C-alpha cells in the first residue's frame, strides 16, 4: 500500500 | 501559502517536535552534484536511469562508476550554511527539552557531517554498501573503493564504459562469501526499509511543526510525507528556490536558499 520508491 | 516569516517564527517560538525533512536542494547549495534535472546529467544519464534494479543488473559496471563518481567528489564538498543552521537548532532546542528530527531524502552524509545527530536517511548512503550475496551492510569510505575503479567513474559524456569485469568490482570482504557489492542506497523501483519507515511514522505522527527544506517534492513516498503533517492541520514550512506540486498543501512558503532563509528561521 506504501508503494516502492517512484518519479511522479 | 503564506510568505510571512514573522507568522513562522510564532509557531517555531513554542513548537516542541520539529521534523525537518530534506532533499537535494540543500545539497546541491553545497556544489554536491544531484542528478535531477533538467540539467542534472552524469555522462548522458541522470539518476532515475542509472539509480534502479534493472540499470544494475545489465550493467553494474555503469552504476559502480556513477556511485564512484558521487563518492569522490565528496571530498572536496562541505555541508553549508542550512545544515549548519539544522545541525545547531537541534543542538539548542535539544537543551531545552525540545525535539528535532531530520528525514533526508540525500544520501551525501552531509547532515551527519554538519553534526546532526536525529538523523534519518530515508534512501541510504553513498558511504554504505550491502552485499548482494548475504545482505551484510558495511561503512565503505574508502577512496577509491576498489582498484579497479581508481581513475574511473568521469561524468563527460563521450567517457568510455570501463567494463571492470563483475568479479574486479567492489566484493563482499566477509570470510567466504565473495559477493558483489551494491550501494546501499534506494534505487527507483525499490522498497524503503520499512523499520525505517515505521520511525518516519513516528516522527511525523508526533510533530507539532515541520519543514520540508530543497525537496522538489516529486520523489515518493518521500514527496507525501510533509502533505500528512499539513492533513492533521499541523503547519508545515516549504523551503524553495522554486514551488512545488506540494506547495498549496502547506502553512507557509519560503523562496530562496535554505543557506539563506533558514538561519534566519531557526535562530
Ligand atoms: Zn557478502
Amino acid at each position: 500500500t506504501i508503494m516502492p520508491k517512484d518519479i511522479q | 501559502p503564506s510568505s510571512s516569516m514573522a507568522d513562522f517564527r510564532k509557531f517555531f517560538a513554542k513548537a516542541k517536535h520539529i521534523v525537518i525533512i530534506s532533499g537535494a536542494g540543500v545539497s546541491a547549495e553545497s556544489g554536491v552534484p544531484t542528478f535531477r534535472g533538467a540539467g542534472g546529467y552524469w555522462r548522458k544519464w541522470q539518476a532515475q536511469d542509472l539509480a534502479t534494479p534493472l540499470a544494475f543488473a545489465h550493467n553494474p559496471s555503469r552504476v559502480w562508476e556513477f556511485y564512484h563518481y558521487r563518492r569522490e567528489v565528496m571530498g572536496s564538498k562541505e555541508p553549508n550554511a542550512g545544515h549548519r543552521a539544522i545541525a545547531e537548532c537541534e543542538t539548542r532546542l535539544g537543551k531545552q527539552g525540545r525535539r528535532v528530527v531530520v528525514i533526508t531524502q540525500n544520501i551525501d552524509e552531509l547532515h551527519r557531517k554538519a553534526g546532526t545527530k536525529n538523523l534519518l536517511e530515508i534512501h541510504g548512503s553513498l558511504f554504505k554498501t550491502r552485499c548482494t550475496s548475504c545482505g551484510v551492510v558495511a561503512e565503505n569510505y574508502k577512496s577509491p573503493i576498489c582498484p579497479a575503479l581508481s581513475g574511473k567513474g568521469a561524468p563527460e559524456p563521450g567517457t568510455q564504459d570501463a567494463s571492470i569485469p563483475v568479479e574486479k568490482l567492489p566484493r563482499c570482504e566477509e570470510a567466504g562469501c565473495g559477493g558483489l557489492l551494491r550501494p546501499h542506497v534506494v534505487w527507483f523501483g525499490e522498497n524503503l526499509d520499512p523499520a525505517i519507515l515505521e520511525e518516519v511514522d513516528r516522527e511525523l505522527a508526533h510533530c507539532d511543526l515541520c519543514l520540508v527544506v530543497g525537496t522538489s517534492s516529486v520523489v515518493y513516498p518521500a514527496a507525501m510525507f510533509a502533505p500528512q503533517v499539513a492533513a492533521r492541520g499541523v503547519p508545515v514550512a516549504e523551503f524553495n528556490t522554486e514551488t512545488t506540486p506540494a506547495t498549496n498543501r502547506f502553512r507557509f512558503h519560503f523562496q530562496g536558499p535554505c543557506g539563506t532563509t533558514l538561519p534566519e528561521a531557526l535562530a
